[PDB]
């Protein structure tokens, strides 16, 4: 399986991608 | 996890148990809105009469002990949370500093996980570096990703 440092890496990468998400719209077919 | 498990099951048969008063393994459905908050979650009455609307559907008036862990083991989730970024960037942090710099976020983003682009990258260095005056005030920018 993926290292610590990846799974670490990808939890602040979908962190990141929410906070994109809710500032820019751009994949928000959630509603 | 995305369901729950023996472990959390074996704590809230000890809660369930106290308001089973017919000794038959079932609550009724305003012992719900009591059983729910006694393990120290607060939803609301809109919230729990939705869970009772998916238990009560038989029309019984009553919830049995695996009929309530679907409302437990739907509220367990993988999603994000303050206190799992903040140990990813803690993880990361070496020195102990409570900071980190741009360069270590730039590669520890373009190397680690999958690959991120370089203009999610540049964004994410923007408003920590600005912050952080030249470091990444990671300690901060956990809320600023997540804050309601």
């Amino acid at each position: 399986g993926p290292g610590s440092e990846e799974v670490s890496a990808m939890v602040i990468q979908r962190a990141f991608r929410r906070h994109l998400l809710q500032r820019s719209l751009k994949h928000a077919s959630f509603l | 996890a995305d369901q729950l498990t023996e472990e959390q099951i074996a704590e809230f048969k000890e809660a369930f148990s106290l308001f089973d008063k017919d000794g038959d393994g079932t609550i009724t459905t305003k012992e719900l809105g009591t059983v729910m908050r006694s393990l120290g979650q607060n939803p609301t009455e809109a919230e729990l009469q939705d869970m009772i609307n998916e238990v009560d559907a038989d029309g019984n008036g009553t919830i049995d002990f695996p009929e309530f862990l679907t409302m437990m083991a739907r509220k367990m989730k993988d999603t994000d949370s303050e206190e799992e970024i903040r140990e990813a960037f803690r993880v990361f942090d070496k020195d102990g500093n409570g900071y980190i710099s741009a360069a270590e976020l730039r590669h520890v983003m373009t190397n680690l996980g999958e690959k991120l682009t370089d203009e999610e990258v540049d964004e994410m260095i923007r408003e920590a570096d600005i912050d952080g005056d030249g470091q990444v005030n990671y300690e901060e920018f956990v809320q600023m990703m997540t804050a309601k």
